[PDB]
RNA sequence: AAGAUGGUAAGGGCCCACGGUGGAUGCCUCGGCACCCGAGCCGAUGAAGGACGUGGCUACCUGCGAUAAGCCAGGGGGAGCCG
RNA sequence: GUGAAAAGAACCCCGGGAGGGGAGUGAAAUAGAGCCUGAAACCGUGGGCUUACAAGCAGUCACGGCCCCGCAAGGGGUUGUG
RNA sequence: CGACCCGCGAGGCGGCUGGAGGUAAGGGAAGUGCGAAUGCCGGCAUGAGUAACGAUAAAGAGGGUGAGAAUCCCUCUCGCCGUAAGCCCAAGGGUUCCUACGCAAUGGUCGUCAGCGUAGGGUUAGGCGGGACCUAAGGUGAAGCCGAAAGGCGUAGCCGAAGG
């Protein structure tokens, strides 16, 4: 009951998968996959993960049906950024910011 | 456009070093001055074999 | 606890770690106080490789740690130890004075 | 030198945004299988429109 | 037929819960500070301070110098050790 | 700056490995390896009130409509018009 | 986190988290209370998912190894240098040149690739360049003169190289 799969430390951006996740609220799981093969978007490669770690945990572990299984409350939060320079034409030196994310699911029965 | 470094090291060595420090009355104050500054480890002895 | 320290070997009584009980001890440290009046069991991992058997586990790790383990036990166990009268040529004498005497003579026990 | 002033709110910031959603893609089953596909496009598991061309000969 | 006409939220606000990022406050310290006392020069029998080498396998500090994690005598110490 | 002690995670299950869910250690792993307590700015996911003919740094002072805590008396959040 | 006491700064009293220290009617001694100094160190936002990706010598296709490729390897067409974007020596750098593993971070994109990460291996001189041979500008310097002290000039001699 309430499987949960946590994918921490993976780098892109939070704010490269606010895009794709929100297209898997509310959907079941035989239609959140087929909607998360075909789309574009780098960084729907990495919430095609976590669900099939998160159906493995529902369906070994925690001993639930099969096929039953709705994508219920699947969220994105920060991480821990890290900084390098980039050199910006007459002296002047600058910071850019390389940040990471944790994409985490959580998983229901209805 | 040759900005002003232009390395060479025979002229690391007669202008600075052991054998330039150690003639001048002026020179010997700066070895007995970095032996107990906090013991600098080294500075001049950049150069090669 | 120090390069001055006590116990050679000997039958060496416990009090306060929900034990009470006591026989010998076995190889003692000296800079952490490490040794073995056998009663601790643990549960160390054995990683299972060929260097190994196939299947083994723990069990053998004890270290009582402290000063905790009172002294050699005669009929009266409370006991420290005073140093020599020495009532012969020179002895050194490094026997317990205190209550009654069955305290590492050179006899069967030691 | 077309620099800006004051800063923008939390609640503007966020009504820009409000507009960037996207939308999901269009899906159709392969008549010849039992699966999904993009409504145009040769079917990489079933084969064909009419006469196969692809697929693991 | 001329009705205060109203139940919707691409989005925005206020409040209440539950998590992440961050590193302040509390409790500690093998590290310092200021006054007192014991004491107060080493060196061509080659000094203060350094380079390079030395562990069965070794990167770095510490100890030692072709006898190189050491050798020979005297005392203490009384049991485990090969920084 | 983990714990009194490392007993610092054998072995199965998704994964190219990271990383995670179960077992197991422990008085407690929201005490797990940048690991004592762990605040504010900052960024999020669910529930309550409210709005797409209306003009203002903000709020305050009234009256009404929902939500909640109340045995009842009474109180807090929310804001439509003056 | 919160609807008992003082006019106020503030004290109590209850409810969760924490994990071993705190003191108290009456007195004493000062590093004794912060929004502002274009104040100082540390976090995090705004502009914004926009300007940019560093030369107008272009690329395309087929098979491979892999979990995974417009970007890594070979085969076949297409274009630019060709007095230089091609080979050979001195400076300067001083590790990684070559092989077998690998992808966390650096390559302003990817990457199974590398000048990147751990492990092992590799530069052989009587006859090539320089010392055990000379001297130039300059330097150092017995004797000799010197300058309140430090030190300054100087004869023979000696060091001094892409020159003999």
């Amino acid at each position: 009951m309430e499987a949960k799969a946590i994918a921490r430390y993976v780098r892109i951006s939070p704010r490269k998968v606010r895009l794709v996740v929100d297209l898997i609220r509310g959907k079941s799981l035989e239609e959140a996959r087929n909607i998360l093969r075909y789309t574009n978007k780098r960084g729907a490669y990495f919430v095609a993960k976590v669900l099939e770690s998160a159906a493995a945990n529902a369906v070994n572990n925690h001993d639930m049906l099969e096929d039953r299984l709705y994508v219920k409350a699947a969220y994105v939060d920060e991480g821990p950024a890290l900084k390098r320079v980039l050199p910006r034409a007459r002296g002047r030196a600058d910071i850019i910011k390389k940040r990471t994310s944790h994409i985490t699911v959580i998983l229901g029965e209805k | 456009m040759k900005r002003t470094w232009q390395p060479n090291r025979r002229k690391r060595a007669k202008t600075h070093g052991f054998r330039a420090r150690m003639r001048t009355p002026g020179g010997r104050k700066v070895l007995k001055r970095r032996r107990q500054k906090g013991r600098w480890r080294l500075t001049p002895a950049v150069r090669k074999r | 606890m120090r390069v001055k320290m006590h116990v050679k070997k000997g039958d060496t009584v416990l009090v306060a770690s929900g034990k009470y009980k006591g026989r010998v001890g076995k190889v003692k440290e000296v800079l952490p106080k490490k040794y073995a009046v056998i009663v601790e069991g643990v549960n160390i991992v054995k990683k299972a490789v060929r260097v190994s058997p196939k299947y083994p586990q723990g069990g053998f790790i004890e270290k009582e740690a402290p000063l905790h383990a009172s002294k050699v036990r005669p009929i009266c166990p409370a006991c420290g130890k005073p140093t020599r009268v020495r009532k012969k040529f020179l002895e050194n004498g490094k026997k317990i004075r205190v209550c009654a005497k069955c305290g590492g003579a050179l006899d069967t026990e030691e | 030198h077309p620099v800006p002033k004051k800063k923008t709110s939390k609640a503007r910031r966020d009504a820009r945004r409000s507009h960037h959603a996207l939308t999901p893609p269009t899906l159709v089953p392969c008549p010849e299988c039992k699966a999904m596909k993009p409504p145009h496009t040769v079917c990489p598991e079933c084969g064909y429109y009419a006469g196969r061309k692809v697929l693991e000969v």
